[PDB]
């Protein structure tokens, strides 16, 4: 749901505050082909230390679900860049699948990824998602069998999100990408923990439709807080070359 | 992966393969003659099973109500029912051909249990523990090291249990090929909630046979404390189809339900999806996990097993709560009256069973699950009292 | 009252009546059907008897010698064989119509055991303890108080065990009419040495039946640690007439027999008369008691039961020694290898059995009496190691 | 073996030192009709706190068995007052009944009391004692049946020593009453005399002798080497002179 060769940034909504997130989005917009926005959760599961910490920060500063939608809606006043909402199932469950998907669509959200909702358990979700005009994003890992890979692809209407088991990109991660391109009909975005230009280049070269950059960025947002804007651009710039 | 509407396998795709494989293994060994033969072998000669069903003659008469029996799980090797599940999963892991066991721990009880089983079956044991807890648990850490396991302190985040759990998960996703992740209670994604229950059903089975031998009939009530709910599920299960038998779970009322200082997930939480399961959790106004409290460490959990949520729903089991003060009283009472020092977790069940017994006739029967000994809580108690 | 030339009733006339009366009571109840019926009842439902006989598969193979079995007395309620004797004498005291139990304690182990039994049978329990030891045993004192007994600190003399013993004796002489004096080991004047042994014979009986069931034959050797000698006598006795069976007692070698820092009374003391009995004591050049040492508290005693002196004499049993270092090694080894943390006293038997096993054939059988769990010794160990 | 109405002092040999004991003996000699000398033991049994402590003191200062005999022998150079040695069985067992009794006789000892040697177990002892010219002293307590009392008397060649279970207890007087009414031997009482009235009342009730130990050793414990004068003052109080 994004142009090939696109760089996809990831940010945790409300880190350090709802305003700052909107600022970071606007500042990076020009370099991104799509943006992933994460909704803070109290209990992320094996989400990775850097990102895991951003969740705590966001919630410590009193983040609230509506503030997420606000950021997306406000961002929509300036850009149309695809926005993929990333959240755990609890918030959407607690609010009603259709109700959540509806509010999301209305806020200007294009796609959604429910982190802790198994493929074989998302039948009804993908169904209401379609009816609400929201594209689905499911992820796959190196330990994902070619069997499930197909099923994941068959339910994805946005793009398959490939992630690695754990800054040289693991041999195991490239193998996932290889199989993915060789099996999926959807576009494939990779989140292998890119930190230097060579990664982006090598990954695109290997068939990655998109390359996600989250840790590298949220790490800076954690060190610079409200004053991260400039450093984020500098880093993004480095990655696009 | 379900108990009514509860349960599930809500986890990132990275955890699906390990889980799916665990499901397969459990299926082929769940009833393998050889597997159970060994499981019973260790449970008997190493763990000390069966445990006796004791009649608190003096305590029941002091109350003048119903008769009170205690399932002495405080006598199993290790001092707690947790050992039942440890041996089970460790053996299963061995049959699966794994060579390493990993788990995380807060108070250190699960840590030790895992360490012991690993030692028994000759497996490498790595235990994750928040640096905070490592400092607080001098003696338990030492115990784990004595047993050959190496405790890995985690300093990321709040340096507590939550941070240790994530470290364990990350570890498993990368090493699940030869490493098994030992969950300590009937919680988490499938197939854990049910596997753990199965490895604890022995408690109920033994207790049933035992009470029939002593009273010639099934009990009127069965009372057990509920943290995650594994000891309660272990003794409840075999009696689930015996309609005469009333089942009662006791959650930590801490400093009073009307003070936010408790862990009564079933008696005050909303359903939600956390730790890979759809169950009851003490949630925030915004669907975020709330802080919990209890004088008994093992009861200090914001969630609860899916199977208990299901039993509560269909009203097959009744769940109540007891305060820190009440549990603390039962602690002293059982000690002075029957010469048995219970674990603070167990003291909750003892406390409720005591007041419940007073409202029943002298010919009725109550069986309380004494999940563990209180040696571990002397400092806690010695401090406050 | 004699075991060969050893034993006796060497005490001041003031203690004769209480002793004579205890002899009578023990005679009428020793075999009273009702008395034993209750004794077995508590031993079973409260104490947890029987204890399993565990095969240390991994440890025996690691040594490549004889097979090693462990009598798990570490699993009885309380964590030590001491509980067997406590229940016995307390019950006997109750049948005698007594209402109060008194005893003295150093480490606190006997104190706690007595306190638990008293609580179980509903008796007043007063425990004498040197003020020195009271300070050193924070947690045990608290345990005794939790169990309803009141610990009486003695400050006279060295404020140690010796001073507490005298306080207990004086007490008994004045209150023996309604008070029973609970001796903790097979020592002292008649009829204690033999009464205590009788209440511990269960260990041997169970073990005999158990080893037959597992191996279809009696063991080649039985190894047990010896302090006063009650756990050793308890497991030895039933095998005394089975000539095939070798009996080995392990005394505390402390820092080496050649350093005066030990407690090997049988392996280095001279016969004499102390504490009301004629046996072996680590004596001075002038017939005075010498200071003793051992890393294991329960093994730190200048004397030994008369019955062991007798067995040594007629050469029915062989007594050896093990150093603090060796016992300490076995402590860690058993923990890492079999997932069982033994008491330091027990670790002595484990240690010797280990080296003894190496010199035997893979088809031979050794049974080691694991008298107690090592939870109590974590501090001791954690410190040195 | 002592004149009726005699006051019998008790001292622990070697408390605080062998010399001081000889001194105390000589100083009290004139008021005593007989003297009891105790041999320090590491494990006294229900011997009573005050006396029990003297044993520890004596041994702490390195007392040795021969030093006991030395005190007796040295005392014999000045007085002939009967000396009754009081010791536990271990020392005499460790040395040989006859051997011990012999050395005792030779040192000038008149009688002996083996504290922890039951009457029914002292057959051979009383036998060798006679042959060695040593008088036997056995004790009886309130809980001692009239039956054993007779046997005790039948084996005593010195005097029966009556002691109390713990104002002199009513129980103690009853022991004395029965004793006089049953024994052929003289009877000495050790009921814990501390004031003149006791001595008077006890003699009045038929006590051939009244032992004074605690009252004295208590002073020896408080004054050490300087106890001599205070001991006389106390003895004088008890004799009423
Ligand atoms: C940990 C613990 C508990 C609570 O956990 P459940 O899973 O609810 O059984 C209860 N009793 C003891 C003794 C424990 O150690
Ligand atoms: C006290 C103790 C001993 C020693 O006493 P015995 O009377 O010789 O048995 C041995 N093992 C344990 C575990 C003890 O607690």
């Amino acid at each position: 749901m994004f142009k090939d060769g696109s760089l996809i940034p990831y940010l945790t909504a409300g880190d350090p505050d709802k305003q700052s997130t909107l600022n970071f989005l606007l500042a990076l917009d020009e370099y991104a082909g799509a943006i992933e926005l994460g909704i803070p959760f109290s209990d992320p599961i094996a989400d990775g230390k850097t990102i895991q910490e951003s969740h705590y920060r966001a919630l410590k500063n009193g983040f609230k679900l509506r503030e997420a939608f606000w950021i997306v809606k406000e961002f929509r006043r300036h850009s149309s860049t695809p926005i993929v909402l990333m959240t755990y199932y609890n918030p959407i469950y607690r609010a009603g699948v259709r109700n959540f998907l509806a509010e999301a669509k209305a806020s200007g959200v294009d796609g959604i990824l429910v982190v802790d909702l198994p493929v074989f358990h998302a039948k009804e979700f993908t169904e209401i998602a379609r009816e609400e005009g929201i594209k689905t994003v499911f992820l796959a890992a190196p330990n994902t069998p070619d069997e499930r890979l197909k099923v994941i692809d068959d339910m994805t209407t946005g793009f398959v999100y490939l992630v690695s088991l754990y800054e040289e990109i693991p041999k195991t991660a490239y193998d996932l990408l290889r199989r993915a391109k060789r099996i999926c009909r959807n576009k494939v975005a990779v989140g292998f923990g890119v930190s230097k230009r060579e990664h982006v280049v090598s990954l695109l070269k290997e068939g990655a439709n998109g390359v996600v950059v989250g840790s590298a960025l949220v790490k800076i947002i954690g060190e610079k807080g409200r004053e991260a804007t400039e450093f984020l651009k500098k880093k993004v710039e480095e990655l696009l070359g | 992966m379900w108990f009514g509407e509860f349960g599930g396998q809500y986890v990132p795709e990275t955890l699906i393969e390990p889980l799916k494989e665990l499901e397969k293994a459990y299926k082929r060994f769940k009833d393998d003659e050889e597997f159970n033969r060994q499981l019973n072998y260790y449970l008997k000669t190493w763990a000390g099973r069966p445990t006796p069903l004791y009649y608190a003659k003096r305590l029941t008469e002091k109350i003048g109500g119903a008769k009170i029996y205690l399932k002495r799980e405080d006598l199993v090797h290790g001092g707690a029912h947790k050992t039942n599940n440890a041996i089970g999963q460790a053996l299963l892991a061995k049959f699966m051909g794994k060579t390493r066991l990993i788990a995380e721990t807060g108070a250190g009880q699960h840590g030790v249990a895992t360490a012991m089983a690993g030692a028994l079956l000759g497996m490498k044991v790595d235990i994750y523990m928040g640096a905070e807890d490592v400092e607080r648990q001098k003696m338990n850490v030492f115990r784990m090291k004595l047993l050959g396991a190496n405790v890995i302190p985690v300093n990321s985040g709040s340096r507590t249990l939550k941070d240790a759990i994530n470290e364990a998960l990350r570890d498993w996703v990368a090493t699940f090929e030869y490493t098994h992740y030992l969950i300590g209670s009937v919680v988490g994604p499938h197939p854990y909630p049910t596997i753990v229950r199965d490895f604890q059903s022995v408690i109920g089975r033994e207790a049933k046979a035992q009470i029939l031998e002593a009273e010639g009939q099934l009990p009127d009530v069965i009372v057990a404390c509920v943290g995650g709910g594994s000891n309660a599920m272990g003794i409840f299960y075999p009696f689930v189809n015996d309609k005469k038998v009333k089942l009662v779970g006791v959650e930590a009322g801490g400093k009073g339900l009307e003070s936010g200082k408790h862990s009564a997930s079933l008696n005050a939480g909303q359903v939600g999806v956390f730790h890979g399961m759809l169950s009851y959790f003490l949630q925030d106004e915004e669907g975020q996990i709330k802080p919990t409290h209890s004088i008994a460490p093992g009861l200090d959990y914001p969630g609860v097993g899916p199977e208990h949520a299901y039993l509560k729903k269909i009203q097959r089991a009744e769940y109540v709560t007891v305060t820190d003060e009440e549990a603390l009283k039962a602690f002293h009472e059982l000690s002075r009256t029957e010469g048995i020092i219970p674990a603070l977790e167990s003291a909750h069940a003892v406390a409720y069973a005591m007041k419940l017994a007073k409202e029943m006739s002298r010919d009725e029967i109550i069986i309380v699950n004494l999940s563990g000994r209180g040696d571990k809580d002397l400092d806690i108690v010695l401090k406050v009292s």
